[PDB]
């Protein structure tokens, strides 16, 4: 009578150098447009 | 976020833990089958 | 164990004959109960199995449960479980009564909890229980091989050990106040041990 | 006096009474299914 185990992970070196067209670097730039985008020097879609 | 319900009781593929195997035997040899479309919400 | 046949099926019976094998008393998982870390609770659950109940039911086979209801890990309490003893023996008729130049006739015997270690091998016991037949002989599914009958033993409830000469049970008689008062008075007359060595052979 | 245990429930093919052809359907529109080999002895 034992219970399940687990399964996790950690960082520790630097993988390939990342393409362009992968969904992780889709989504970092995603996330950076949406954080830095200007307009009329506003930051409308972090605001909003 | 067509999903549908699993068609089979994944008990045996998920073996858990070690006593799961036993639980998932019993009565001789009458094997454990808990029949099509086992899932309820 | 020669004498017994299918016609006594499901009737309480008493067998007579020579422990041939124990087994090896394992405990058996009744009640289980585990911890939840994420909210500080503590869930159980009960199982079961064919042979501790004399009316057939129908099966509940209940799983081993790692997850909580809500997807949470689980913790066991090995201490607050609950196990039960559990024992398999084989019963065979007496050297002094069994057909000379013929095998013998043995039978099986499950006993539980209190009955567990009441017997060793090469003792003569008579042993008083229920003759009960379990699974289907093959009936259920396909099953084309024919030559298999139905699994059948004893849930045995009573056992009671017998001396016999030659044996290694031991023979114990029960004292009586009259016994005891006869030997003490016995005791005090003064050619006691002579009236106790005329009284052999 | 090789017979074996029905494969299916035999309520059905049994049109035993009225009552029993509704008693065979349930809980909307799921159909009833016993499973494969239903009985015991």
């Amino acid at each position: 009578s034992f219970d399940r185990p687990e399964i996790y992970s950690a960082p520790v070196l630097q993988g390939e150098s990342p393409n362009d067209d992968d969904n992780t670097e889709i989504i970092k730039s995603f996330k950076n447009f949406i954080l830095e985008f200007r307009l009329d020097s506003q930051f409308i879609y972090r605001d909003q | 976020n067509t999903v549908s319900l699993p068609r089979s009781c994944l008990s045996t593929i998920e073996s858990e833990s070690s006593m799961a195997n036993e639980s998932n035997i019993g009565d001789e040899s009458t094997k454990k089958n808990c029949g099509p479309d086992p899932y309820i919400i | 164990p020669r004498t017994l046949t299918a016609q006594h099926l499901n009737k309480l019976v008493s067998v007579e004959g020579i422990v041939t094998k124990t087994s090896l008393v394992r405990p058996k998982l009744i009640r289980s109960v585990h911890y939840a870390a994420k909210t500080g609770r503590f869930h159980y659950r009960d199982y079961t199995d064919a042979t501790t109940t004399l009316t057939t039911r129908i099966p509940t086979p209940a799983i081993y449960p790692t997850e909580d209801t809500e997807g949470n890990k689980l913790t066991t309490e090995y201490g607050y479980s609950t196990f039960i003893d559990h024992q398999r023996i084989t019963v065979q008729e007496m050297p002094e009564m069994a057909p000379a130049g013929q095998l013998p006739r043995s039978i099986d015997v499950i006993l539980d909890d209190d009955l567990v270690d009441k017997t060793k091998p090469g003792d003569r016991v008579n042993v008083v229980g229920v003759f009960k037949s379990l699974g289907a002989g093959g009936m259920n599914q396909s099953n084309s091989n024919t030559l298999i009958g139905f699994k059948t033993l004893i849930l045995g409830n009573t056992v009671y050990p017998l001396h016999a000469r030659s044996t290694g049970v031991a023979a114990r008689q029960m004292l009586t106040d009259f016994d005891i008062r006869n030997i003490n008075k016995l005791s005090k007359k003064k050619d006691i041990f002579d009236i106790l060595s005329q009284s052999l052979a």
